[PDB]
């Protein structure tokens, strides 16, 4: 019925939707084979007890798309949603927005619509992909506006793998983020913003693994769109709509950006003597640190906030929880926003998936603010593009694939805007 | 599916590519003829990368071998795995250039230019994609450095468009091998600077000193060199040609590690280098091969980094890592060595881990690095070719066979705007 | 009783035939020795238990009819309807209709007579060539205008083999195609046009098979004409006559050259994994894709549809998934025809040839349209004739079997007046 | 059904004969003698086209031997295969030609005319029907050309519907064999122009070519050479004699490669031809013959048609084929291949497949090519034709026998208006 489309762009993309899958796969009880209501809202049940995801993998490299084919979830995904290229983009934006995305697009676009064709309730769509890989920014980019010229005002959010400031695995990471951001800031609805280096102190410090491989930050996200998507998925005291999420967290249109947190993420021994309480959950997710964005929220300001609390809380406790939060002095908000919360309550425990970092507790909290210390950062990164212009560094391959100059000055311009708007 | 085309030239390109295919079929777990004795799937999941399926499971390599004499060609076919190649893929020459360039290229060279372009555009065509071209050669030679450069430039006037590299062995400023070694060098850069995407520079006294004091071996020997540069290239390749939890391909390190179209020489690296003892006295952690691929006693290339800076630097690694550690460790990397590091260039260090660990080594990594220090490098050889020319030594050689004095001038004026442009950017 | 009279010319029609009549005695589980009610409408069962095909099998050349009677189903025709020639035509419509033809076509009269006549209800003739081969059109042609002059108004089917613009063995192709069009246009009640390179491409990446056959070429025909033919040999909702296309599908006399499509081609590994409903194959069927005539009706428009569901399909459903595609923009009706579609509806499922591509499901849909970008192709052939004839070249060859060279002119100029009917 | 004549003249056409005598025996799985032991159905099917039935369940070739000297006749009937012949058919002179066309066709041609014309009308009456005549000679020398002439040219007038193609093989421009063979050239092609409705060119240059490098191998035989003639000549016929998935005969090939009466010369080819070593590292696929097919190189015929543009092209293929990868093949020939290939002519490429492969090979391939190289060839001949008559050289001979200046000088303006032609049509 309400189904959701789920895109996946690059290695990042393919990775966070393989846990992804497996995570929800697991929670429905559904086998790597596919057998085994709310399943119908994201698998499709085809023919006699066999079901299959609402899910296209793309990418301009065959190696991750054949390993999933690979994989154990072979008999899970139909074959031919997968998508192959030959070209890598290679960390280039115009590489993977000209080169080989303007005659493979259409492909995707081809995969989505008969998607969407057997689905009558779709209530938006989910992408996931990374700003510094080439095939993640423009492949992402190109069909993003081809969805959104489909589909108008249909609903779209993005999970963008926001480079982080000192961990860039690309040196051309800057010129990528400006472009790509530069073309995805008019149609995508709401990025979410996700900073690796984050990601691997909150694994270090509190979940206390030292050595973390990407398996465990897959399951962290894949954890967070669970608690996302468990409202459709689930029943709760007050369900919250995909669409909500663009009416609440987006005071103007330009500024769109919020990123997000979770609570708690403790290993099993530390689970033993802690016992959950909502106040504990909510403060420890609204301590700066816990953000999976390195930006110190205090240093800005706060537009609006949403929790997600999943679980058996009762709706009395989340209410006195932020009522005295907000009382403290600790977070400012802004002033033209007196009223800027939402509460989802849900009833589903969070899914632990076995060899988890996670441990299975009955109460967990996913929160999602649209902060002012995320502009903060956007000007650091458009700094970095001035270091790396001023000497036109790596220029020539971005003119190699059609580019114009004007166009890096005209983001750059663009981005400095969207930054002093703020 | 991605394939690549190996060619080689001169005795050293034509030993290091032997070399280098027994260590891709070590990885590969091919036998010693050809047939497949893998013990996983992705061995064979991109075999077709470096190899073609022969009838009756069966697997040639996609080589192609070219020289002036007949000898060092016939030593391959007679070494170790000389039944793996295909026999009509060799082509030789009959006169030997004799460490002269204009004799490889416009005298010796012209007619076995449409043979290796006839046999380098069959397997091109034969195969499904090329992504690119990887060369082995010594730009010391003659019929080396003149074979490559004519190959690179009817491959670039072809094939504009896949990017190829060159393993050029740069001749060693501790001994002057051969005479007219300058200007084989001059002419060769003046050719890869226009129709080479990038370059690698190793020497031979650089393998030497890694061999006496890091690999602590009482004889060096070629094999062992050979070996070395091989694993080298192996490891540069194993990001295509095998499943990365961050992959990587040829066209990521080239837009990654070329800020400029003429700045594109790069340093190979290499870690863990251990004696035979050494091994059970130094544990097998990342942190343990950081400390060992900065430095410059770990560089094949004939020049102190540290007295330059480095542009733009590459990190392939293998094996079991929790690449968090390597990315905190490069950020150490780049707060302690921050004097090294170039400043306009946020954030220099490019990262990619392969899952498949090289053979024998549970744990490895190999270091590409584009810094000025080649400059001083190059920087000399311009004097040794002015005190080379100033004299007019060895002009007739070049001069009969058909080139000029002006295009000497030339080639030394490109080369002087080229080290211009480095010690600029410094 | 409703009996139809088949009819195969050149090696097409031969390898054609044979595929079709094998896959209705699997149909009917009838032996290859022809022993086991509307069976009575293709096998005349004589003696006792032994049915014997209306078929007749001619050509100029001996080699395929030769190898029919070594043919595992050698018993299952009596040796008296295969038929063999001396020389072929060798691509060459002259030979095929003045040298040999005009005396050996008396023979096939013949023997379609006497079939005919132990027949009361014969509805009509299916009619399987080529045009590009030479027997495939001169004898086609000929005995085509003896049947049409010894019948009038009886319903007479085409299943002619379109020649590929690209996709052409005989060099001398577009000469013949274009004698024989001019020839057999105004007899040609209902012809349908088949683009090898289209099945080809459809099987290469629907059914994913790598190197195919002219075996798997048959199957995809046979089954089509039995998807035809079902709603004689079998029972439905609202069945359908062969009269009745020729009536629907023929806006004017003169434009009488639909194209077909089918739909699902897939094999059992994509089966087991999707599910069918009238609405999916339906839009499948309409993309232009997968159509086996090499051309984009969107160039064009459509003047009428017909679509014949066969197993076990609602009839509501149709009707929903039909208005819809109606209300999609994406196909352009002319404005005189608003209301040009048809639908037939029959409970047999599909038969599935052992060892066959097909995979055997409930549901399948057989689209015959009359599209106008065939008119296209039509003109290039027209071009192609040019491009041949400015030169006089292969003139001699037609010169030397009796042509005259105002023949070429005249037909030149009669299918230039049928492209711009459009 | 469509039984075929078998004609041979001279030295090279009878040993030739004999070649493709025991070929078309392998194929058919007859004995030394003639007894019948095939292995299938098939190999019976079609027997009587090359065959004909004998009491006690024997077969005899249906071929008719001609000669002016007893020698190689004699040589063939003492050579292997020498009893499956019946020996009434032979029939031979006393005289010789000695390389002379006119004694060859007015003089000593003028009395074994009658016979070979009662024999070979024996053979077609005695026939079911007659689909055409295969015959095989040499341009160079006496009594073949000449004795190919008056053969043509008799049938011609005496059967004007069925088509017959003639094997001949041109002089080799490297050497002139004979001193007079321009003229015997020009004077053969001057009746086969008219006389014959399609030719192939095959050089005996080509096939060293071919032998030295393609096949690889150190001491080329006459016995090599005709070996290959006979496995094209097999390929050709293969589709009228076997099953095919898309069958063809003679009169398609011919309706196909002849756009015009007199243009009707073509270039022969085959593949795959591999030495001992390569069989085991070539991957037997239609694309691995697609590579081998287009090229100046394994053309038989001494013409470049690089030079020259493709009129039209033909490729009969043997063995287990899904050629819808065949037809996409010829698509991507025409595609890259666009400027050997003419314009007017649309998909000038012909393809016919056939079921059974030739014994010893899983799959092969022959092509059949009409192209204005040859024009080349033919070119020259013009020229060293005109050298070797304003000096008026060795014209007593043919003086004296009969013929006269005029003759000569009407045969060289067909023959310069043919080459013209030629020309006018590129
Ligand atoms: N957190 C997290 N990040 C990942 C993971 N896998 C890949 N990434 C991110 O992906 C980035 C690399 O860029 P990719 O999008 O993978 O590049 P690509 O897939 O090769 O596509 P191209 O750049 O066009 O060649 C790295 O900076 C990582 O941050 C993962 O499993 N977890
Ligand atoms: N799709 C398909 N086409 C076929 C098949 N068999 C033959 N053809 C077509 O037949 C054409 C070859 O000419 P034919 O129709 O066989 O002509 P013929 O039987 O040789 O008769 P003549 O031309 O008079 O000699 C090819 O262009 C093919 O397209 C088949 O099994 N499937
Ligand atoms: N690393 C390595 N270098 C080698 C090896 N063999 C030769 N070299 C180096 O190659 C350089 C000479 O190049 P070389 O290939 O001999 O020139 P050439 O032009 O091909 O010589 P020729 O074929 O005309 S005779 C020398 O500096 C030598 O150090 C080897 O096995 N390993
Ligand atoms: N391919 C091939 N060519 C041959 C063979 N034998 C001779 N030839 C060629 O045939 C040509 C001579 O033709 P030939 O048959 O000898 O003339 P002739 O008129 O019959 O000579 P004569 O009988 O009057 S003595 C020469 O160019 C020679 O190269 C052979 O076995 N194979």
């Amino acid at each position: 019925m309400r189904e959701c489309i789920s895109i996946h762009v690059g290695q990042a993309g393919v990775q966070i939707g393989n846990a992804c899958w497996e995570l929800y796969c697991l929670e429905h009880g559904i086998q790597p084979d596919g057998q085994m209501d709310s399943f119908n809202t994201f698998f499709s049940e085809t023919g006699a007890g066999k079901h299959v995801p609402r899910a296209v993998f793309v990418d301009l490299e065959p190696t991750v798309v054949d390993e999933v084919r690979t994989g154990t979830y072979r008999q899970l995904f139909h074959p031919e949603q997968l998508i192959t290229g030959k070209e890598d983009a290679a960390n280039n934006y115009a590489r993977g927005h000209y080169t080989i995305g303007k005659e493979i697009v259409d492909l995707v676009l081809d995969r989505i619509r008969k998607l969407a064709d057997q689905c009558t309730g779709l209530q938006g769509f989910l992408i996931f992909h990374s700003f510094g890989g080439g095939t993640g920014s423009g492949f992402t980019s190109l069909l993003m506006e081809r969805l959104s010229v489909d589909y108008g005002k249909k609903s779209k959010l993005e999970f963008a793998i926001y480079p982080a400031p000192q961990v860039s695995t690309a040196v051309v990471e800057p010129y990528n983020s400006i472009l790509t951001t530069h073309t995805t800031l008019e149609h995508s609805d709401c990025a979410f913003m996700v900073d690796n280096e984050a990601i691997y102190d909150i694994c270090r410090r509190n979940l206390d693994i030292e050595r973390p491989t990407y398996t465990n930050l897959n399951r962290l996200i894949g954890q967070i769109v669970s608690s996302i998507t468990a409202s459709l998925r689930f029943d709760g005291a007050l369900n919250v709509d995909l669409t909500e999420f663009q009416t609440n967290l987006v005071p103007y249109p330009r500024i769109h950006f919020p990123l997000v947190t979770y609570a708690p993420v403790i290993s099993a021994e530390k689970a033993y003597h802690e016992q959950l309480s909502v106040a504990e959950i909510t403060n420890a997710c609204f301590e700066p640190a816990n953000q999976m964005v390195k930006c110190d929220p205090r240093h800005g300001k706060y537009m609006a906030c949403c929790m997600l609390y999943r679980g058996d809380v009762v709706p009395k406790d989340v209410n006195a929880a932020i009522a005295t939060i907000k009382t403290k002095r600790t977070i400012q908000f802004v002033d033209w926003c007196p009223t800027g919360f939402k509460v989802g309550i849900n009833y589903q425990p969070p899914t632990v998936v076995p060899g988890g970092d996670l441990a299975k507790v009955q109460r967990a909290v996913c929160m999602l603010s649209n902060t002012t210390a995320i502009a903060e950062a956007w000007a650091r990164l458009d700094h970095k593009f001035d270091l790396m212009y001023a000497k036109r560094a790596f220029v020539h391959w971005y003119v190699g694939e059609g580019m114009e100059e004007g166009e890096f000055s005209e983001a750059r311009e663009d981005l400095a805007a969207l930054e002093k708007d703020y | 599916m991605r394939e690549i085309v190996h060619i080689q030239a001169g005795q050293c390109g034509n030993q290091i590519g032997a070399k280098f295919w027994e260590i891709i079929s070590d990885e590969h777990g091919i036998d010693a003829t050809g047939a497949y004795h893998g013990d996983s799937d992705l061995q064979l999941e991109r075999i077709n990368v470096y190899y073609n399926e022969a009838s009756g499971g069966k697997y040639v390599p996609r080589a192609v071998l070219v020289d002036l004499e007949p000898g060092t060609m016939d030593s391959v076919r007679s070494g170790p795995f000389g039944q793996i190649f295909r026999p009509d893929n060799f082509v030789f020459g009959q006169s030997g250039a004799g460490n002269n360039w204009a004799k490889g290229h416009y005298t010796e060279g012209a007619e076995l230019v449409d043979s290796v372009l006839d046999v380098v555009r069959k397997e091109a065509e034969s195969c499904d994609c090329l992504q690119g071209f990887q060369l082995t050669h010594s730009l010391g030679g003659g019929t080396g450095s003149g074979m490559g450069t004519l190959l690179i430039s009817k491959i670039r006037e072809e094939y504009p468009d896949r990017i190829m590299n060159t393993y050029s062995v740069v001749p060693s400023p501790k001994v002057s091998d051969t005479v007219v070694e300058p200007y084989n060098a001059t002419l060769s850069v003046h050719q890869l600077v226009e129709n080479t995407d990038e370059t690698y520079c190793i020497d031979n006294e650089a393998l030497y000193d890694i061999c006496f004091r890091t690999l602590k071996l009482t004889t060096p020997t070629y094999g062992d060199l050979n070996h070395l540069v091989s694993l080298t290239m192996s490891g540069v390749t194993t990001c295509l040609r095998f499943p990365g939890q961050l992959n990587a391909d040829l066209r990521k390190l080239a837009v990654n590690m070329v800020p400029f179209p003429r700045l594109h020489f790069f340093m190979p690296g290499f870690a863990p280098l251990t004696s035979r003892g050494s091994q059970q006295y130094r544990a097998l952690t990342v942190p343990e091969l950081t400390q060992q691929m900065f430095d410059a006693k770990n560089m094949m290339a004939a020049c102190d980094p540290r007295h330059g800076r480095y542009l733009t630097v590459a990190a392939i690694f293998r094996g079991r890592m929790s690449m968090k550690e390597v990315d905190e460790q490069m950020l150490n990397i780049q707060n302690k060595n921050s004097s090294y590091f170039v400043e306009w260039i946020p954030n220099n260090v490019k990262t990619a881990v392969c899952d498949i660990p090289p053979r024998g080594l549970k744990m490895s990594a190999t270091f590409i690095g584009n810094s000025t220090a080649i400059q001083e490098l190059f920087k000399r050889i311009s004097e040794q070719f002015t005190a080379m020319f100033r004299r007019k030594a060895f002009l007739h050689w070049y001069t009969g066979e058909g080139m000029d004095e002006m295009e000497f001038t030339e080639a030394e004026s490109n080369m002087n705007d080229l080290v211009s442009e480095y010690q600029q950017y410094q």
